[PDB]
């Protein structure tokens, strides 16, 4: 019998984006190819089956500092970073093959799917 | 906003 | 030039509200009249402007156990957590003055909005 | 689902 707000996911994730950029509450800083980015567990978990199975893990749910392997590209890493807070891809020619790759690594389906997608239409 | 989901 | 994925922002929800379920890196109880509720303070913070206060504050942002005023029912928190973590609230005639005063408290807006509504509906 | 914005 329940009522529906329709834009309360958004405005949650708009509010979780807005505590990341103010870094409130960060619980962990994701370090790749030595850049670091800082984020909230919860979040990458909701948003990366890697990250659901690293933060569910009983050693690695404690850890402060996460290391991606040395081949993911630090750029392809902030753009996802980014369109987990707030469902926006910035997919362009210069970084697809990145963004592709670090979201097959990510565990970030449709990313990959949209990626694979605007590959094809360019061959 | 509300709507019946 | 990014695009948008229309169902990141529900699919991120819905996985915090598993995450919930499951007692997933939850790290704040939440106490109203001796019945406790875990929770994740940053979905708390994101959907409430009384959780938004409390966990920016530099010495609150670190408790464990938040005990919220005694008038507070229950039965009104769970409806509105349920709704912090899936834009569905459970209003119905029974509950709708505890929800509302609750919403007061917990200063979520829209909330309060739909509840006046229903009421002034009813008079 | 993608779509423009
Ligand atoms: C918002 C997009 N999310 C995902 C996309 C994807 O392509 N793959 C995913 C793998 C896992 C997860 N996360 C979960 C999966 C199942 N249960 C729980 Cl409790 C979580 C959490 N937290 C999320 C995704
Ligand atoms: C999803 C609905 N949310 C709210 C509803 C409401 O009626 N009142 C609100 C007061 C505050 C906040 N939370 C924020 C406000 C502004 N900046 C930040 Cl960083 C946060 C956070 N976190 C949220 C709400
Ligand atoms: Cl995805
Ligand atoms: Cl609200």
């Amino acid at each position: 019998s329940c009522i529906q707000f329709t834009r309360h996911a958004s405005d949650v994730l708009l509010n979780l984006n807005r505590l990341r950029s103010r870094d409130i509450l960060t619980d962990v800083v994701i370090v790749v190819s030595r850049e670091q980015f800082r984020a909230h567990k919860t979040v990458l978990m909701a948003c990366s089956g890697l990250f659901y199975s690293i933060f569910t893990d009983q050693l690695k749910c404690n850890l402060s500092v996460i290391n991606l392997d040395p081949e993911i590209n630090p750029e392809g890493f902030c753009i996802l970073l980014d369109f987990m807070y707030t469902s926006r891809l910035n997919l362009r020619e210069g970084n697809i093959m990145a963004v592709m790759a670090t979201a097959m690594y990510l565990q970030m389906e449709h990313v990959v799917d949209t990626c694979r997608k605007f590959i094809k239409a360019s061959e | 906003a509300w709507v019946i989901p």
